[PDB]
C-alpha cells in the first residue's frame, strides 16, 4: 500500500501519436529470392502444399490460390456421358 | 583537442580559480522566431551579465548530461528552464513546441568577463576566450506551471534516415515542385486537384501525370511510367 | 566514346529466306548519379555471360 | 589537390572541391553524408562534417602497401554497388568499419577518429587526478578470455573468379596455443582485393592480441582540452612501484636546483630527463644531473617561470611509456571530467 | 525504513528498466 | 544535481577491444533457397523488379545488374538505317 | 532522505538494468 | 546508511529488470 | 556481504514445468519460397555448394545429399577396361 | 548427491559446530606460471594454516556468488583478492591477466584441520574430509591500488563455440602444422612466406599450396582445391 506514481505521457508519446489511437500494421520479412517482389499478409495467388499447414479463411472478393488436396494424371475415358459415342473420324 | 586559447588553459591549471559561467543562447531563426539569451545569475552590480555585447538576461536555466562518446547511442543531453511566469508556454504555443531550434552553450571563466559587470572593472578582460557547442532541441518532455524540460540532440543524428532514399514509383513524382530537379519556373497553371487557376498562391502540382502535363514538363517526370506492367 | 552519352552497334548478318526476326527491347536503370561510364566500350556489356 | 589517377596530392589544401571519379573511401563517405537528392544532405549540412579529418583519412587510405603477389596496392578502396534500402546507421557503420574510424560528435562538428599511430598529449600522474573515497585513483580492467579473437573468416567479392563472394581465413598460431581458438565471422565492405581482406582480418587479430587493457579516472577543471581520440600517458606510481610524478615545492634559478615533492633515485648507466611545465604553458624536458638529498635535483637549465606547485615527471630510459586513447569524457556536475581510455 | 522503502525502490527499479530498454532500442544500442 | 558515478571500462570491453575502436560490419541473413550461396550487402549481379524499390548507387568499378524499367518483344524492321536495303538472297 | 535518494536509486536502477540486459544476452538467456 | 544500502538497492534493481523484461516479452510489449 | 534474497519458483515456472526439466528444441525459420514445405535442422536431401560452408556430420542411418567438390562433363573412352575393345556393330 | 564422508555429515548435523575454513588455490601451470595458495586467516598460533602439507598462506581473499543451477545461463562466480602491496599486478603483467588459469576451492571444517595449527594439538585430525570444486579464471573486472576482482566460470562453457567447426576452403589448409592430421615430421624446409630456410626455430607452413608442396606433403592438404570454380 505504498509506492511512487509516475507520469506516462512522455513514455507513451515516445513512439508516436498515431500508435496511441490505433495499433500498427505488420509487414512481412524481406527475402531476396523474390528479386524485389513485395508481399503482404492477406493475399496469396499460388498453390501451396497441404500437410502441416492451416486451412485458410477468405473474407471478401479476391483471387485465390488454394492448398492442393489431390493431383493425378490418368488416361481419359472416351465416353462423354451421352448414350451415343463416336471414336475416330 | 579543441583549440582552446592559452589563457584559458593557464586559468584551468591554477589552484585557486575564478567563477565558471555558462551562457545559454536559444536560437529560433530557422523555425521562425527570435533568438533568446539567458543566464543563471546576475552580475555583481545586480544587472544582466554582459559578454561581448550580448547582455544575457538572468533566468533560472540548467543543462545537465552533456557527454562526448561515440561508442554507443547518441548523447541526448537535457535542459531544464522554468516558466513560473509563462514564457515557455508562450514560445511553445506559437513556435510549435520549440522543436528544431538551435541551442548554443558557452563556458567562460569569470576572469575574462566584460569590464561592465564588475564595479571596479576588470583589467584582464578578453572577449575571445570561450568554449562553444551547438545542439538542436528534440522534444519537450514536460511542461507545467513550475518548470519545463527539453531534451537536446546532436545536429547530426541518424534515427529516421535510410540511405538510398529514392523510390522508383510508377504513377507518382517524387521531386519537389519548382525545385532544382523539377526545373519549372513559369505562370501559375493548375491546382492540386488538377483544376485550372491563375493565382500564384494556390498553384500546386498534384504529382500526377496530368498535373505534370499541365506544365508541359513531362520530360522531367520523377516517376518511371509503366513499371507496374513488368512488376505484375 | 563520349562521357555524357554513347552509342554502339554490331552489324546483323543478312537473311537468306523470307523470314521475320523478333527483337527484344530492354531498359535498365544502373545507378543514381553522374557515373563515368563503361570501362571498355561494348566489351563491358555482357549478355548471358558473353 | 587530389589526382584520382595517380593518387597523389599537390600541396596544401584550400577547402575547395572539384568533380572527378575516384575509388577513395573517405570521399565516398563524404558523398554519402552530404548529397541532397538521395543522401543525407537535407538533415546534415556541409558545415557539420569536418572535411579536414577526412582529408588525412583519405591520405592514409592511399598509401602503397604490399600485396601477396609481389605488387603494391593502396590500402583501402571503395568498390560497392548498394542496391537494398537500409538504415543510415548501418551504412555509416559499414563505411566506418572498413577504414576503422569511430564517428564521434565533437563539440561543433562531426569528426572521425581513425586508428593510426600518434604521439602523446598530456601526462596524468597521481597528483593530477581525483582521489575517490575508495583510495584508488586509476581503475584498470582487461578483456575477457573468449573476447580475444584468434581466427576470422572474411568475405569479399572476387573479380577474377567471377564476382561471387569468396571467404578467406586469417589465423594466429601462437595465440591459439595460449588462449585456445576463438573464431569469428566478418564481412569486408567495399572489398575486391585479397590483400585488403587479409589485412582487415589481421587488424582484428592483432588489435585483440596486443591491446587488452583499459583505464578509468577523473580529471578536474582541465578536461576542456580533451576530445575522443586523444592519446594520453598514465604515470601511476603504484603500478610502476617507483616515484615518477609530483609537484615542485620551490625553484632556485641561480643554482639550478629544484626541490621536489618526494625523493627520487637516479638510474645507473643512463640519463634521466625531468619534464617541466614552462611559464608559457608547454612541457619542456630538461636533463637531470644529480640528486643531493633525494628531494633536491640539479637540472641543466631551469625553464622560464616554473612556478611552485607545477607538475613534474621523471622520464627514465629503462621504463616504457604507457600510452592510452580516450573513448569517452563524461562531464560531471562537480566540475570534474571522467575519462575512459583503451591501450595504445 | 521498513518494507515501504523496498516497495518504492522496486517501483523505481521497474521505471528505470523500462527507460533503459527504450533507450537501448534506438540506433546504436544493443537491441538495434 | 546528485547521483552515483560508475566506471564504464569493464562494461565497454565486454564486447571486445576492436569494437571500441571501430564498429562491426553487417552480414546478411541466411536463406536455404541459395543452397549455401553466400551474399553480401554491396554486390548484386542480377536484374530485379522496379516498383517500390530504391534506385541503387554505384561507388566503384564493378559488374552490375540493374532494375528493369522496360522490356518488350516486337518484330524487327528490315531497314538497317542506310538508304540501301536488300531483302532475301 | 529527500529527492537525492530517489535520484541515486534511479541511477543505480539504470545501471542494474544495463547489467541485466548484457547478462541475458549471452547463451541460455532470454535474448539468446 | 553505508554501502549495504547500495548493494540491496542494486539487487532489487536487478530483480526489477528481470521482471520488466519478462513482462514486456508477452503479447503487446516492446519485445513482441 | 549483504543483500536481499528472492524466491525463484514463480519466476522459473513462468515458461512451463516442461522447460524446467528439459530444454526446448529449435525450429527453423519459415520461408515462403518453399510453398509451405517444412524443414528441420537434422535433414537435408539436396546437393549444396562447398566453399565457405562446414563439412557435415552424419550420426545414424539416413538418406543424405552432400556438398559437391567436383563436377565436369567430358567425352568417354571406348575401352571398358578389358583387353578386348569392340567399336560399332 | 556428493560422496561426502560420514564424519563431515555428522559435523553438519550437529547443534554446535566448529569454524568453517575455505582454502583457495590458484593454479597457473597451464598458462606457464607457478601455483599459489591463499587463505583468509592465520591459525591459532599465528602461523599459516597447514592442511595436509600445503601450508596455505594468509592473504585477504573472498569468493562469492557460487551456485548450482542449469536452467538458465552459466554460473559466473566472483573472486576478490587485495593487492595493496602489488602482488596481483606482478602476476598480471607477467602471465597475461591471469586469464585461463585454474582456481580450486576446498571447504574443510576446523575440527578435522591438521594438528600443527592448534597449540594443544588435535585428536580428531583427518586429512580426507573436504569438498572440492574447480573453476577457470575468465576476466579481470577491475585492478587498482586497493583491490583486484576476477570473474570465474565453469570449465565447460559454450559461449564462443559452434559445433561442426570445419570449413571447406578452396585455397587454405586448416590443419595445424606438424599436427596429427598434417602428419609431417622432417627437416625444416621453408618460412611462413615460402622462403627457403634451415633453422628449426623459424620453420612455419604458410597454409598455402606452395607451402605444402615444399614438404612434398600435398596428399594431406586440408583444403579442397578448385571448389571456387563450382561455387562461381
Ligand atoms: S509531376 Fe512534373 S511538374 Fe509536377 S513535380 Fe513532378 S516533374 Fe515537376
Ligand atoms: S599445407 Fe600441407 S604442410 Fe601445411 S599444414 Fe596443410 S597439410 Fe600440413
Amino acid at each position: 500500500m505504498t509506492g511512487i506514481l509516475f507520469s506516462l505521457g512522455a513514455s507513451m508519446v515516445l513512439g508516436g501519436v498515431a500508435q496511441m489511437l490505433a495499433p500498427k500494421a505488420r509487414t512481412p520479412r524481406i527475402q531476396t529470392t523474390d528479386n524485389g517482389k513485395q508481399n503482404t499478409y492477406f493475399s496469396s495467388l499460388d498453390n501451396m502444399v497441404a500437410q502441416g499447414n492451416v486451412l485458410p479463411v477468405l473474407y471478401g472478393e479476391m483471387r485465390v490460390g488454394s492448398r492442393v488436396v489431390s493431383q493425378e494424371i490418368s488416361t481419359a475415358d472416351e465416353g462423354d456421358g451421352g448414350q451415343v459415342v463416336v471414336i475416330g473420324r | 583537442m579543441q583549440d582552446i586559447r592559452q589563457e584559458t588553459l593557464n586559468e584551468c591549471t591554477r589552484a585557486e580559480q575564478s567563477a565558471s559561467v555558462v551562457l545559454w543562447e536559444i536560437d529560433l531563426t530557422e523555425v521562425g522566431g527570435e533568438r533568446y539569451f539567458f543566464c543563471n545569475e546576475q552580475n555583481e552590480k545586480g544587472e544582466p551579465v554582459t559578454w561581448q555585447g550580448r547582455q544575457y538576461q538572468p533566468y533560472p536555466i540548467q543543462g545537465s548530461g552533456f557527454e562526448l562518446n561515440g561508442k554507443g547511442t547518441s548523447t541526448r543531453p537535457t535542459l531544464t528552464v522554468s516558466n513560473l511566469y509563462g514564457m515557455v508556454t508562450g514560445m511553445a504555443e506559437d513556435m510549435q513546441s520549440l522543436v528544431g531550434g538551435t541551442v548554443v552553450r558557452r563556458k567562460v571563466y569569470a576572469r575574462f568577463l566584460d569590464a561592465v559587470n564588475f564595479v571596479n572593472g576588470n583589467s584582464y578582460a578578453d572577449p575571445e576566450q570561450e568554449v562553444i557547442s551547438r545542439w538542436r532541441i528534440e522534444q519537450c518532455s514536460e511542461l507545467s506551471a513550475v518548470s519545463a524540460s527539453f531534451v537536446l540532440s546532436t545536429p547530426t543524428e541518424t534515427d529516421g534516415a535510410v540511405f538510398p532514399g529514392r523510390i522508383m514509383l510508377a504513377n507518382t513524382c517524387t521531386w519537389t515542385y519548382r525545385g532544382d530537379e523539377c526545373g519549372y519556373s513559369g505562370p501559375a497553371v493548375a491546382d492540386e486537384y488538377d483544376q485550372p487557376t491563375s493565382d500564384i498562391t494556390k498553384d500546386k502540382c498534384s504529382k500526377c501525370l496530368s498535373g505534370c502535363k499541365f506544365r508541359n514538363n513531362v520530360g522531367n517526370f520523377g516517376g518511371f511510367l509503366s513499371i507496374n506492367k513488368l512488376s505484375q | 566514346m563520349g562521357k555524357g552519352s554513347s552509342k554502339g552497334h554490331t552489324p546483323r548478318e543478312a537473311k537468306d529466306n523470307l523470314k521475320s526476326t523478333q527483337l527484344l527491347s530492354v531498359i535498365d536503370a544502373i545507378s543514381e548519379g553522374p557515373i563515368e561510364g563503361p570501362v571498355d566500350g561494348l566489351k563491358s556489356v555482357l549478355l548471358n555471360s558473353t | 589537390n587530389y589526382n584520382p589517377q595517380t593518387r597523389q596530392y599537390s600541396g596544401i589544401w584550400d577547402g575547395t572541391f572539384k568533380p572527378a571519379y575516384s575509388n577513395n573511401m573517405a570521399w565516398c563517405l563524404w558523398d554519402m553524408l552530404t548529397h541532397p537528392r538521395y543522401g543525407m544532405g537535407k538533415r546534415l549540412g556541409a558545415a557539420d562534417v569536418d572535411k579536414w579529418a577526412l582529408y588525412v583519412i583519405g591520405q592514409y587510405c592511399d598509401q602503397s602497401v604490399p600485396d601477396g603477389f609481389g605488387g603494391t596496392e593502396p590500402r583501402i578502396t571503395c568498390n560497392a554497388y548498394l542496391t537494398t534500402q537500409r538504415k543510415a546507421w548501418d551504412v555509416l557503420s559499414d563505411f566506418c568499419s572498413a577504414m576503422r574510424c569511430m564517428p564521434v560528435w565533437n563539440g561543433q562538428t562531426l569528426t572521425f577518429v581513425q586508428d593510426r599511430p600518434s604521439d602523446k598529449t598530456w601526462t596524468y600522474n597521481r597528483s593530477n587526478v581525483v582521489m575517490p573515497d575508495d583510495g584508488a585513483p586509476f581503475r584498470y580492467s582487461f578483456s575477457a578470455l573468449k573476447d580475444r579473437h584468434n581466427a576470422v573468416e572474411v568475405n569479399w567479392i572476387d573479380p577474377n573468379n567471377g564476382w561471387e563472394t569468396a571467404t578467406e581465413l586469417v589465423e594466429d598460431t601462437q595465440a591459439i596455443a595460449r588462449y585456445g581458438r576463438n573464431v569469428t565471422k566478418m564481412d569486408a565492405f567495399g572489398c575486391t582485393s585479397r590483400g585488403q581482406a587479409h589485412r582487415a582480418g589481421l587488424w582484428l587479430i592483432k588489435t585483440e592480441l596486443l591491446e587488452t587493457q583499459t583505464v578509468d579516472f577523473s580529471v578536474g577543471a582541465e578536461g576542456l582540452r580533451h576530445v575522443p581520440g586523444d592519446v594520453i600517458e598514465i604515470c601511476d606510481d603504484d603500478y610502476a612501484g617507483i616515484s615518477t610524478g609530483g609537484r615542485v615545492l620551490a625553484v632556485n634559478s641561480q643554482t639550478r636546483t629544484l626541490t621536489l615533492d618526494r625523493e627520487i633515485t637516479l638510474p645507473s648507466s643512463g640519463t634521466a630527463l625531468i619534464s617541466l611545465v614552462d611559464g608559457s604553458g608547454n612541457p619542456v624536458s630538461v636533463e637531470v644531473q644529480s640528486v643531493t638529498d633525494g628531494v633536491k635535483v640539479k637540472v641543466s637549465r631551469v625553464p622560464d617561470g616554473v612556478a611552485e606547485y607545477s607538475v613534474w615527471e621523471l622520464k627514465l630510459p629503462t621504463l616504457r611509456q604507457r600510452l592510452f586513447r580516450c573513448v569517452s569524457i563524461r562531464e560531471n556536475d562537480d566540475g570534474t571530467y571522467a575519462i575512459t581510455a583503451v591501450q595504445h | 525504513i521498513g518494507p515501504a522503502a523496498l516497495k518504492a525502490v522496486y517501483d523505481m527499479a521497474r521505471k528505470g528498466a523500462r527507460d533503459e530498454i527504450q533507450t537501448q532500442m534506438r540506433d546504436g544500442g544493443l537491441f538495434s
